[PDB]
């Protein structure tokens, strides 16, 4: 019947704003880390740990939402 | 003339411009690459303007 017309519509509006949200803020995020480590050579490894420290709170909602709309999908059908 | 010793000295003649070709070889400028503030010529430009006047001196 109609629940599950609109419930995975629900769960894809849900996951696509999901995949927006996270894909840019990485994007930007990593943009300044690719331009931070190009002029010197030295601390690569150093930004590269501050970037998965900072990438962490990226996706601390997006996974929110991407977990809650696998939930709709495969739990309320 | 060259100050070369207490004892003794020497006329010479000296190419300033164009800059010679000065062998000033490395490649640490990797490491330490300067951010050009506000343009990396126009720094360019008055660094060889001083270094002119300097060599004069």
């Amino acid at each position: 019947n109609l629940n599950m017309d609109l419930l995975y519509m629900a769960a894809a509006v849900m996951m696509g704003l999901a995949a927006i949200g996270a894909a840019i803020g990485i994007g930007i995020l990593g943009g300044k880390f690719l331009e931070g480590a190009a002029r010197q050579p030295d601390l690569i490894p150093l930004l590269r740990t501050q970037f998965f420290i900072v990438m962490g709170l990226v996706d601390a909602i997006p996974m929110i939402a991407v977990g809650l709309g696998l939930y709709v999908m495969f739990a309320v059908a | 003339n060259k100050f070369i010793n207490t004892m003794s000295q020497v006329p010479t003649i000296s190419q300033l411009l164009p800059l010679p070709a000065s062998d000033d070889d490395d490649l640490k400028h990797k490491s330490w690459d300067y951010l050009y503030e506000p343009d990396p010529k126009a720094l360019l430009d008055t660094l060889l303007r001083r270094y002119v006047e300097s060599q004069v001196y």
